[PDB]
């Protein structure tokens, strides 16, 4: 009746199984990335639309920044493993993009330190094997639903997301629309 | 038409190309899309309807429709987003052809080894291209 392929989402041609219950790539570099999460607080909203215990999941991606591109991912890696994503999410964002203060692994290092992370325990799970592994998992989910750019969502490793099949003048609305779309798609 | 566009096309076709490689290798996605609103309109506008024969100059008038039509907003959007971002957009580094037109990004993006001017010249090579022919 009113929920269309090609419109509000675009179906995935080569479906990948073993996926999350909803992935969400992004970079600490793409303003649109920033906007999406800092200017609209989208994930939070969408989390609230999701059913009982549907793993909202998120990753970070490489291509933009190259050398730092990487570091950042393993920066994140940790932050998935420890717990921390929530507490480093913003600082780092602000760090790289807005405040223009991040440059080296150490600059990042410290930005964990400050948010309640122990300068060893970070380096003590930086090199760990359960964060070299997570780092792959990221590149590998990304090469697997054929990412070209960022932001970008994906449900059940089976339906990409499409913001253009929605309003793009009313922010309050674009939101309420976007979230529904993911809910509807979580049971399909 | 032929030469005035082929003299000014090449000099911009190449002012891109010439220095594409001499400008080291800057990162760019809207470029190829924009270089396809060029080399898919000029390279098919000389050979469009002004053509090998010159009595049927309205097929170009329709290639000159879906020409810098895009060529405008492609660079117009491009520019807008540089200082004025959006949630709803993206930012990438990739090919694509929604019907297999593939070789187009395994050659003109492959054999590649400022917007200030683009934004305006794409609209400037439009109204001038529109007025005298429509
Ligand atoms: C017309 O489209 C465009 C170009 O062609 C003239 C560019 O050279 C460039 C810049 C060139 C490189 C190699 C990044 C951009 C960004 C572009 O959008």
């Amino acid at each position: 009746a009113q929920y269309e392929d090609g419109k509000q989402y675009t179906t995935l041609e080569k479906p990948v199984a073993g996926a999350p219950q909803v992935l969400e790539f992004f970079s600490f570099f793409c303003p649109h990335a920033y906007q999406f999460e800092e200017v609209l607080h989208i994930s939070d909203n969408v989390k609230k639309k999701l059913p009982e215990g549907v793993k909202m999941t998120k990753y970070h991606v490489n291509f933009m920044g190259g050398d730092l591109g990487k570091d950042l991912t393993q920066a994140w890696a940790v932050a998935m493993a420890l717990g921390v994503e929530d507490k480093v999410t913003v600082p780092l964002f602000e760090g790289v993009q807005k405040t223009q203060t991040i440059r080296s692994a150490s600059d990042i290092r410290d930005v964990f330190i400050n948010a309640g992370i122990k300068g060893e325990e970070y380096d003590a799970a930086w090199n760990s094997f359960v964060v070299k592994s997570l780092v792959a998992q990221q590149e590998k989910a990304a090469a697997d639903v054929q990412l070209r750019g960022v932001p970008a969502m994906f449900v059940n490793g089976k339906y990409q997301l499409n913001p253009q099949g929605m309003d793009t003048s009313n922010m309050d609305v674009f939101v309420q629309q976007y979230a529904d779309t993911v809910k509807y798609l979580s049971e399909k | 038409a032929w030469l005035l566009m082929a003299f000014t096309a090449l000099a911009l076709e190449l002012t891109a190309l010439w220095f594409q490689h001499v400008m080291l290798l800057k990162p760019c996605v809207l470029c190829i899309y924009e270089r396809v609103a060029l080399f898919g309109v000029l390279g098919a506008a000389l050979i469009g309807a002004i053509a090998p024969k010159t009595p049927l100059r309205y097929v170009a008038m329709v290639i000159w429709l879906y020409s810098a039509f895009r060529g405008v907003q492609l660079t117009y959007e491009h520019t807008m987003l540089q200082l004025y971002p959006s949630p709803f957009a993206t930012c990438d580094f990739m090919v694509r052809f929604p019907e297999w037109l593939p070789l187009d990004k395994w050659v003109p993006q492959v054999f590649v080894a400022m917007p200030q001017w683009l934004l305006g010249i794409f609209i400037a090579y439009l109204i001038v291209a529109v007025l005298v022919v429509i």
